[PDB]
């Protein structure tokens, strides 16, 4: 039981960090798309 | 040790009229000799010397000496009974390998490969005396799980490749064919930037770096798997203890019930008569 | 090139985070084993 609760807490932390990094990647993608649109024009 | 495979020596380019008596007399300056395995026709055979010191003295004192119009070519014979053992335990000694693999035969020497700092590299090098012991040990440690110590991690055992860095690549031993000339049109040098050579070398460097990245990825995957497998040792051990205890208790209770029923039935049939 | 740089940065962050989680878990395991051996005596 102790091991499982520790594992669940670790997994929750990993999930929140993964979501944060995905948000960062999407923001970078949007900024890059803006730059590509600027360069095309 | 004395009378080992390190004292062994390969003698080649001998005159076709060599004799066993003159063969022993040839090394008579260095004590006794072992197996006089000689070929008159092809001009090379197997000879054995006494110790490491005598072999080191004699081979280097005898090469570059012509004999009956033939400059001798004597070389260290590559050891045949070699093994290599991997994934050794974190705490290990030379004598641990000398005693554990002593089961499969005589370990002339096994020595955990060690780097500069003194920490173990994680590999091993085991040199039996004879080949059949090596084959038996290799196949057994492949089909079996040769634990070395309490930490239950078996040692993977593989045959060892003989990387020869002594003879290197002499000029006259290269094929020197039309390809060599095709490959020796232009000297070694740098690549001029913007040339064909520089671009194609960039392609090769990219290939090599991507290979190194793949190798490091494999290393990381194996390391994380191993670190996961070391942590779940306690849980598996306790689960197996519990399973063994439960099975044992089931066996004992069934034994009790069978003993009780047999006693009951025998006393019943005894009192009935 | 831009995607590769972003991916390598994310990978380094992930490796550091996983190493921290791993060391915390092994510390918990060590303390747990200490508790078990204390309870044995």
């Amino acid at each position: 039981q102790k091991r499982k609760e520790m594992q669940l807490r670790q997994e929750e932390e990993r999930r929140r960090r993964e979501e944060e990094m995905m948000i960062r990647q999407r923001e970078m993608e949007e900024q890059m798309r803006r730059q590509r649109e600027e360069s095309y024009s | 040790k004395t009378f080992t495979q390190r004292s062994r020596l390969f003698v080649g380019n001998l005159p076709p009229d060599i004799t066993e008596e003159e063969m022993r007399k040839l090394f008579e300056k260095y004590g006794k000799a072992g197996e006089v395995f000689i070929h008159k026709d092809k001009g090379f055979g197997f000879i054995r010397l006494e110790t490491r010191t005598l072999a080191e003295i004699a081979k280097v004192e005898l090469d570059n000496m012509p004999l009956r119009g033939k400059q001798l070519r004597v070389r260290f014979a590559c050891h045949s009974a070699s093994l290599t053992v991997r994934n050794l335990p974190q705490y290990v000694s030379n004598e641990l390998l000398e005693e554990a693999f002593s089961v499969f035969g005589q370990v002339e020497r096994a020595v955990v490969i060690v780097d500069d700092r003194g920490r173990p590299s994680g590999k091993g090098i085991v040199e039996f005396s004879g080949k059949p012991a090596a084959r038996k040990a290799l196949d057994r440690c492949s089909e079996g799980s040769f634990l070395l110590t309490t930490f239950p991690r078996p040692v993977t055992v593989e045959p060892m490749d003989q990387l020869d860095d002594e003879e290197g690549l002499p000029e006259k031993l290269v094929i020197k064919n039309q390809q060599f000339h095709k490959e020796r049109e232009q000297p070694p040098r740098f690549a001029q930037p913007g040339s064909f050579e520089y671009e194609y070398a960039m392609r090769w460097k990219a290939l090599i770096e991507m290979e190194k990245q793949q190798q490091d990825q494999v290393d990381r995957n194996i390391k994380e798997a191993r670190e996961k497998l070391e942590m779940e040792m306690e849980a598996a051990r306790h689960e197996h203890q519990v399973m063994l205890m439960r099975q044992d208790l089931m066996r004992r209770q069934e034994e009790l019930r069978r003993m009780e029923e047999l006693h009951n039935q025998e006393v019943q049939k005894r009192k009935q008569l």
